[PDB]
């Protein structure tokens, strides 16, 4: 029955770290302005 | 401050904050003494003012 | 006890881990996330 | 209550909370005495 | 002893009411700081004096 | 905070026997395991983050 | 960060003073830590290096061959007491299980040590005579430092100077890896815990459980 | 090195620039003296060859109370520590020897020495050698030499020196020959020197106050600040229980 | 004199009996007796940092061996100064006991029981000394390596080459002496466990049976 809970615990963690890393990842110059 | 009553009916926020370091404070929680209570409020003010 | 349940609601669980083989996904999961990153980081 | 050295300026103390307030409103005073530049 | 403490925090009072009212109009002053150094340092001092005076008379009093 | 809490004789302890007392504290869990798993806990009823 | 030239790192940080004239930074991990100067002749400085590598790569291995099998002894795999920790694991061999990888039953079961020990020494010595000649059956002759080629599938020593950081990188993280081995060799002759373990009390209160604890197990008597 | 964050007529005063200016420092400090710091409110500064005269008075003064400072932190806090030395509380050494009492010597680490020298012949060597050694400061003669600071020197060595600077056999260790590193040394020993003599006028008065060691003071200061500071032992005892 | 040292006819490790001397080793630096049976030394660059290292091995081993005994020295008959930790491989365990690290024996000295903090101090210390001894700093920097002597003798002493010449072979002598002193430390630390003064009232008192062939047995694998 814990096997649901390391399911849903994996994928939280894969869009967390997609988050974490999308942020990490050089995102102010994601931007058509000048900078 | 009223001393034979529980502090805090009476409206005050940070003699709690001095009290939580024991500053007069008795066995059962009595207030003893209001002079350390005092002394950090009138340095607060003379620190304030330079 | 008339059912089997996970018994760790409270205890003081760090981020509510009560068995290793969640934690050790959690690790992996962002190990992965993060060799992927790092090896596709530069763009390039 | 204050010891019995400090108890006559106890109504002298009792006005101290509003100043802070004061400091921004004398803020305003003076935004407005520079006419808003 | 008890007096002595009262007269003396009345003067820090009146001190500290003058340094209040002064030091902002004499720093604000065109050419007023480097003109009343003189009085303001005599004011800081006798200020910080009565401070050590209440100070020491607190525990005498 | 830690001069205070060893040092010096002071704080309130609320937990002492007969109803709390200003306690110096002697052997404190400095542990990092416990000082981690309370800093890396649920914020719910069940045990509170912080 | 300059890992080669004469701005290289050193030994020391800004006390290092002066690296050896025959130690200009060519060569992975320089630093200038020649205080007795082993490596004057060049011939000499290369079986050194060949050494040093093979030990680095030697050292991962070890490292990671003796964290994974007591981290997943006390991760729920069956491992028993004795082959937990990592200078008993020979002493599994011994018992009427075998030798049980993973705790499994079916799996390897080996009770011959003589006959293991025996294709041990054929297949490592077919595999470092291959090594000694830079030629082997399939394998053309090159560089036998670096040989790549079939030991690199994954072809990420192509380009020039990703291959030197990431020979700086192996080189150091061998140093590193060797470090923690003649470590784990330490704790096994002092402690007689596996290091994992070792660490496991040393966080349950490092005031005391530390190597200061152990001074006085080696003392002699008359 | 950097001579000009103490020398130069660019330097520390006793008082930052918004609030004192360049201009009202008096006209004889100018940024060539130890510790020209600008600070003389009053009249006894007046020009800059009673300003010399002043700075030998000034430099001696330093190094003695330089050296009663660490004379009185070091047998208190043996005294206090465990060490015999029998009188190490400072205003009370002399009452030692009156009748038929001796001292102790703490030379560490292998002290603990009785000496049976009388307070008479005591004092009279004392007397005598300060005095031969005063006379030899002032005229600038010594009788024998064998020195670290230069192997075996003769008696006309001092002669073409400097007065309260002089180099050679006071420099056992050299390193003052540079200018640079041997202005920084001097404005470090005069700091030292005021920190140690503002230290020494503090002892004098803790102890008159306290009637207690000041190792001890500070002792009993570290194990409660506000159960022991100046307006604690200024109080008295007890404090009625302000409610 | 100073060629019986220094010449080509100087004293060697067999006097007389060393006609096979190797040709380096001329007699230039401080020793050069020509005990180099195995030809570690062949090359320059290396026999300069063996010579160095050897000088530091020797000058910390004088310290080492001197300061051996001295506790031993001026312990008493029964011990109030020193308890079980007079002795030399006892001397770690002056921290750990219930008063403290005392010097010599009383509380006004040293009195130190944190032995972490006292390690730390001593690492940064002397390893920024050991910085400032292969680079430079306050005391010199393009000075000689081995040989400074310019803030480190204040004493006069070194300022005359001929004396220079013999108290640097009375270094190398003494300290060689030192070496091979501590060598007979250690081992008897290993061999009897027992304090080196108290070895030697065993010995002065009967030197027929007691020697090291009564514990010859002690090393036998029963
Ligand atoms: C050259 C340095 C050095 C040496 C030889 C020793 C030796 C010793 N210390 Mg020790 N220490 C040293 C440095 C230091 N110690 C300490 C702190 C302590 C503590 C707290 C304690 C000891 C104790 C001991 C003894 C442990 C009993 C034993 O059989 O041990 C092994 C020794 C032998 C088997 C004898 C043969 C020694 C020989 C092989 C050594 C020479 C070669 C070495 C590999 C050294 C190489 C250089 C580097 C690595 C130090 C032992 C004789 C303990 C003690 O006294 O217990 C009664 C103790 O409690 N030491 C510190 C921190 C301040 C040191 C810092 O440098
Ligand atoms: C954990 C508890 C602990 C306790 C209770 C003590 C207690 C003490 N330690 Mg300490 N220590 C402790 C831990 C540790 N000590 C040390 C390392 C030392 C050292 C190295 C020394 C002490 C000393 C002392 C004593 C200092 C008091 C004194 O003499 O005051 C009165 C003195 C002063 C206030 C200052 C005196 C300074 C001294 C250098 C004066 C020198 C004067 C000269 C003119 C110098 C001139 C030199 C050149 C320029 C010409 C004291 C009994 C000292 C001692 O034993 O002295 C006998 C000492 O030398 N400790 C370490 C390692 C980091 C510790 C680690 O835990
Ligand atoms: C140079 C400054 C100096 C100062 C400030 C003091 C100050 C004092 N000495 Mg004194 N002494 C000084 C120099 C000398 N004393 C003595 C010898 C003594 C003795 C024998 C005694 C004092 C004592 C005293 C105290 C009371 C008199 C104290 C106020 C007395 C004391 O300590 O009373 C408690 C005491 O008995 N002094 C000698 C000659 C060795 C000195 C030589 O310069
Ligand atoms: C035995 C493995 C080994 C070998 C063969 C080498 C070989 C070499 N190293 Mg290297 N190194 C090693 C381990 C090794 N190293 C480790 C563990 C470290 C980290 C401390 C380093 C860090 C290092 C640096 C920073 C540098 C070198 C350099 C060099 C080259 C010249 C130095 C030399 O000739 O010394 C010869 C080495 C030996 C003769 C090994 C002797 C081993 C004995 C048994 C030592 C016994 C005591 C020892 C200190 C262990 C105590 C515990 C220890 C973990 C602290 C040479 C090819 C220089 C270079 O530029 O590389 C090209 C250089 O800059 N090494
Ligand atoms: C983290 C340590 C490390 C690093 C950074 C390198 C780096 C390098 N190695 Mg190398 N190697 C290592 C460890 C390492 N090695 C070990 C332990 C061995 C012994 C098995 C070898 C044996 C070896 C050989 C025979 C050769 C190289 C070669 C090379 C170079 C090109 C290959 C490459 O880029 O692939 C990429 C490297 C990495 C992505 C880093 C490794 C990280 C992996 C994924 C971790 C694996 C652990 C995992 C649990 C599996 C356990 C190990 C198992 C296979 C036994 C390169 C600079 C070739 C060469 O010399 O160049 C011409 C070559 O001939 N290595
Ligand atoms: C680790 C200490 C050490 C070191 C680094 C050296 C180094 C050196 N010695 Mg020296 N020596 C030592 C100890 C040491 N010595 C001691 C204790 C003695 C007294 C017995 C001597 C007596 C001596 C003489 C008479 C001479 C030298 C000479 C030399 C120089 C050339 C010889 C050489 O390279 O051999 C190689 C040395 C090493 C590779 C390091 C030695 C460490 C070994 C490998 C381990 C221990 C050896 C052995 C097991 C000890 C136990 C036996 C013991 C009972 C003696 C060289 C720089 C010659 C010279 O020219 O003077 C400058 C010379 O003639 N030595
Ligand atoms: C008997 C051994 C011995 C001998 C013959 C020498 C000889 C020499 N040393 Mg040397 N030294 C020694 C031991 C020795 N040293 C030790 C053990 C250390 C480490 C502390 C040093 C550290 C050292 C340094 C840092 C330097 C020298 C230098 C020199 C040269 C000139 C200065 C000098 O020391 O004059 C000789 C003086 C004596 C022989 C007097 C020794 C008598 C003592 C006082 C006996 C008492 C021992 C005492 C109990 C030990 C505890 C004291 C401790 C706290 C320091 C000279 C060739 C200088 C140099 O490099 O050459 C230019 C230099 O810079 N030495
Ligand atoms: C904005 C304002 C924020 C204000 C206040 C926030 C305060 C605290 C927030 C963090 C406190 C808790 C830290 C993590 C501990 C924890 O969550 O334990 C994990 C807990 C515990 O989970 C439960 O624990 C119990 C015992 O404690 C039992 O073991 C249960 O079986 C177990 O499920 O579950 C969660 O709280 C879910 C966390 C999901 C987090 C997703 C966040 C994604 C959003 C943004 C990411 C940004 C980066
Ligand atoms: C450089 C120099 C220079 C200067 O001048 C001088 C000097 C000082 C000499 C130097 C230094 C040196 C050094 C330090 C060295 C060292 C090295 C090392 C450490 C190695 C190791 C190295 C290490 C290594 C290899 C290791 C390895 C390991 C191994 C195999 C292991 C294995 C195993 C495992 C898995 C587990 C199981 O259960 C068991 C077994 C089976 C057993
Ligand atoms: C030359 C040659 C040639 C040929 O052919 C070959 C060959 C053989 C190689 C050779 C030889 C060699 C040799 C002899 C060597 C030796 C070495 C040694 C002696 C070591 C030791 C060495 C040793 C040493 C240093 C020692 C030292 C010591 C010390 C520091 C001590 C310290 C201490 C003290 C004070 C006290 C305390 O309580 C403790 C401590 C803290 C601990
Ligand atoms: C009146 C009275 C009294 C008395 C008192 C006294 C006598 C004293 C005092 C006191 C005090 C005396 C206090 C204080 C305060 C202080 C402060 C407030 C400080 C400060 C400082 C700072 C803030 C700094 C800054 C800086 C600079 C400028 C430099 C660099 C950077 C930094 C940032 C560090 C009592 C209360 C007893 C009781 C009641 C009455």
């Amino acid at each position: 029955m814990l096997t649901l809970k390391i399911f849903v615990y994996t994928v939280v963690t894969f869009f967390v770290g997609l988050f974490i890393f999308g942020f990490l990842s050089n995102d102010p110059s994601r931007n058509p302005g000048k900078g | 401050f009223v001393p034979e009553k529980p502090m805090y009916e009476q409206g005050l926020i940070l003699l709690p904050h001095i009290a939580t370091l024991g500053y007069g404070v008795g066995p059962g929680g009595e207030v003893l003494d209001t002079f350390p209570y005092f002394v950090s409020g009138v340095l607060h003010l003379i620190s304030s003012a330079v | 006890l008339v059912d089997d349940r996970m018994n760790g609601d409270g205890t003081g669980l760090p981020f509510g881990v009560n068995d290793g083989i969640l934690g050790w996904v959690i690790a992996g999961t962002l190990g992965t996330i993060w060799a992927i990153y790092f090896v596709s980081q530069k763009d390039l | 209550k204050l010891p019995e050295a400090y108890a006559p300026f106890s109504p002298i103390v009792d006005v101290l909370p509003i100043i802070p307030v004061l400091f921004i409103l004398l803020a305003f005073v003076w935004q407005a005495s520079v006419s808003f530049r | 002893m008890t007096s002595i403490l009262q007269i003396a925090l009345l003067g820090l009072v009146l001190v500290s009411f003058a340094l209040v009212v002064g030091v902002p109009v004499v720093f604000a002053s065109p050419n007023g700081w480097t003109e009343n150094k003189g009085v303001v340092f005599s004011g800081l001092s006798v200020w910080f004096l009565l401070v050590f005076a209440v100070g020491v008379f607190n525990s005498f009093a | 905070l830690v001069l205070k809490a060893l040092y010096f004789g002071g704080v309130y302890d609320t937990w002492a026997p007969g109803g709390g007392d200003v306690r110096i504290i002697s052997n404190p869990t400095t542990n990092a395991a416990i000082i981690f798993g309370y800093i890396v806990k649920s914020p719910f009823g069940g045990d509170g983050w912080i | 960060s300059a890992w080669y030239g004469p701005d290289r790192p050193l030994f020391l940080g800004s006390l290092s003073g002066e690296p050896p004239s025959y130690l200009t930074g060519e060569f992975p991990g320089d630093y200038g830590w020649d205080t007795a100067g082993l490596s004057a002749d060049p011939t000499t400085f290369a079986r050194y290096r060949t050494i040093e590598l093979i030990h680095a790569r030697w050292a991962l291995l070890g490292a990671l061959g003796i964290i994974t099998p007591e981290l997943l002894a006390k991760n729920g795999v069956p491992f028993s007491e004795d082959g937990a920790i990592w200078f008993k694991a020979g002493a599994e061999i011994f018992k009427e299980g075998g030798l049980n990888y993973l705790g499994n039953e079916n799996l390897i079961h080996a009770q011959s040590i003589l006959a293991t020990l025996a294709v041990q020494v054929i297949v490592m010595g077919a595999a470092e005579g291959f090594r000694a000649n830079g030629e082997a059956p399939g394998v053309e002759g090159l560089d036998p430092l670096y040989p790549g080629g079939p030991f690199d599938p994954l072809g990420l020593a192509d380009d020039p100077e990703a291959f030197a950081e990431l020979k700086v990188k192996e080189i150091k993280n061998g140093r590193l890896a060797m470090f923690s081995c003649l470590g784990f060799f330490v704790q096994a002759i002092v402690t007689g815990k596996g290091p994992i373990q070792n660490l496991q009390d040393h966080l349950a209160d490092p005031g005391v459980n530390n190597a200061f604890a152990s001074a006085t197990k080696f003392v002699p008597t008359p | 090195p950097d001579l000009e964050k103490w020398y130069g007529p660019d330097r520390k005063l006793f008082l930052p620039g918004g609030l004192l200016d360049r201009d009202d420092v008096p006209e004889y400090l100018n940024g060539e003296l130890a510790g020209d710091y600008g600070y003389d409110p009053l009249g006894l500064g007046k020009d800059e060859e009673q300003v010399e005269k002043y700075r030998a008075n000034e430099l001696l003064h330093a190094r003695w109370a330089m050296l009663a400072a660490a004379g009185i932190i070091i047998p208190e806090g043996l005294q206090a520590n465990g060490a015999d030395i029998k009188g190490g509380t400072w205003f009370e050494t002399g009452a030692e020897m009156l009748n038929g009492g001796t001292l102790n010597y703490f030379a560490v680490p292998f002290g603990v020495v009785q000496n049976p020298l009388p307070l008479a012949a005591v004092t009279l060597i004392e007397i005598v050698l300060l005095g031969a050694v005063e006379k030899f400061r002032v005229d600038g003669t010594g009788p024998a030499g064998f020195s670290p600071g230069v192997g075996k020197f003769d008696s006309d060595i001092f002669d073409g020196l400097d007065k309260l600077y002089p180099g050679g056999p006071f420099d056992p260790l050299n390193l003052a020959d540079d200018p640079e590193v041997f202005a920084e040394l001097q404005v470090k020993e005069i700091k030292n020197g005021r920190l140690a003599m503002i230290a020494v006028l503090a002892f004098a008065i803790q102890s008159y106050v306290t009637g207690e060691g000041p190792y001890a003071n500070i002792t009993k200061h570290l194990s409660d600040p506000f159960g022991y500071n100046l307006l604690t032992v200024l109080q008295g005892d007890d404090r009625v229980p302000t409610l | 004199t100073i060629n019986q040292f220094y010449g080509p006819d100087r004293n060697k490790w067999l006097g007389p009996y060393s006609t096979n001397t190797p040709p380096y080793l001329t007699g230039e630096f401080p020793g050069d007796y020509g005990w180099d049976t195995a030809g570690l030394s062949a090359d320059p660059e290396t026999f300069k940092r063996y010579r160095e290292l050897e000088l530091i091995h020797a000058r910390w081993a004088l310290l080492g061996a001197l300061g051996m005994v001295t506790p031993e020295l001026l312990q008493d008959d029964d011990g109030i100064m020193f308890g079980e930790s007079a002795i030399w491989f006892k001397a770690g365990a002056a921290i750990f006991q219930e008063g403290g690290l005392n010097y010599l024996g009383n509380p006004s000295l040293i009195h130190a029981q944190n032995i972490v903090a006292t390690l730390a101090v001593q690492v940064v210390l002397m390893g920024l000394v050991e910085g400032y001894r292969v680079n430079g700093g306050p005391a010199g920097e393009g000075l000689d390596p081995l040989y400074p002597g310019e803030a480190f003798d204040p004493l006069g002493l070194a300022d005359d080459p001929e004396a220079f010449a013999e108290l640097k072979v009375k270094e190398i002598k003494n300290g060689r002496l030192a070496m091979f002193a501590c060598l007979g430390f250690f081992v008897q630390a290993i061999v009897t466990g027992k304090g080196p003064i108290e070895n030697l009232t065993d010995h002065l008192a009967n030197p027929a049976e007691n020697n090291a062939f009564a514990y010859a047995t002690k090393f036998t694998p029963q």
